[PDB]
């Protein structure tokens, strides 16, 4: 009985993305890649679960529920993972935004 | 009457910087901080340092 | 009623505006609530406006406290020693911005 450490969900995409994802296409779809590898259809449920699982553990990320309606070609996965997401709220973004010297903020929680 | 320094919202450095900024004057902050220091404040500070055993 | 109140003659503090204009507002302190709804407008003004307002008015110090508080207030304080209280309670962002701009001058 252990409780594993919680991930912070702060997400920045790695540089090797295209190659990562293309190797994941090759290995997952069990297919010799057609010349356009980002346009191949994700419709099959087997391939979908496999692809998104291996992509879940490589990129240390999960595609949230609703979003799964919108994923059709691989280009969609490329575009999803190319968009960064912070966990820092408006206030933490504010303290880190290089404030003017005449403005002083305290935290009351 | 109570010192604004003892009331809830106080940042002394911000006040000092602002002071000069609102009269449109350039002070080395060192000299201005020097300027508001009085012999009385020092004598009291020494009273407290002696009676509390603080160095 | 004019017979009910006191009165003053037209006055400037410290003969202001003669040598130079000295903006009279000194400190401005907001108290909002991160959780509660009545502070909604007060929140946005802190995100978007407070930065640009502080850049525009180098003279006034702006203190901002989130605290477990139910009626968001802004307390203006003057070079005069005068203190003025406002509730920014349940107001839009354009309304907060406008009020603060009234206090400023």
């Amino acid at each position: 009985l252990v409780c594993p450490p919680i991930q912070s969900r702060t997400y920045i995409p790695p540089e090797d993305l295209q190659s990562r994802l293309e190797s994941h296409v090759k290995e997952v779809f069990g297919s010799s890649v057609p010349s356009n590898w980002q346009d191949i259809s994700l419709e099959d449920v087997h391939l979908k679960f496999s692809f998104l699982a291996r992509l879940a553990n490589d990129l240390r990320h999960a595609v949230p529920n609703s979003r799964l309606h919108q994923m059709c070609r691989v280009r969609d996965v490329l575009d999803f993972y190319n968009v960064p997401v912070q966990d820092r709220s408006k206030f933490d973004e504010l303290i880190a935004s290089n404030l003017p010297h005449n403005l002083k903020i305290t935290w009351g929680y | 009457p109570v010192r604004r320094s003892e009331k809830p919202n106080w940042d002394y450095h911000a006040e000092i910087q602002a002071f000069g900024h609102r009269l449109q004057e350039t002070f080395s902050l060192d000299l201005l901080k020097t300027a508001f220091v009085n012999s009385c404040y020092i004598k009291s500070e020494e009273a407290k340092r002696q009676k509390l055993g603080i160095d | 009623t004019a017979r009910g109140t006191a009165s003053r003659f037209l006055t400037s503090v410290l003969h202001n505006g003669l040598g130079r204009y000295v903006q009279q507002l000194q400190r401005l302190s907001f108290s909002l609530s991160r959780d509660a709804p009545s502070s909604r407008g007060a929140r946005e003004f802190v995100e978007r406006e407070v930065t640009d307002f502080a850049r525009r008015n180098p003279g006034v110090v702006i203190y901002v406290n989130p605290r477990p508080c139910c009626v968001p207030r802004v307390v203006a304080e003057y070079l005069n020693g005068a203190v003025r209280e406002e509730s920014i309670h349940c107001k839009s962002v354009e309304e907060i911005a406008a009020l603060v701009q009234k206090l400023a001058d």
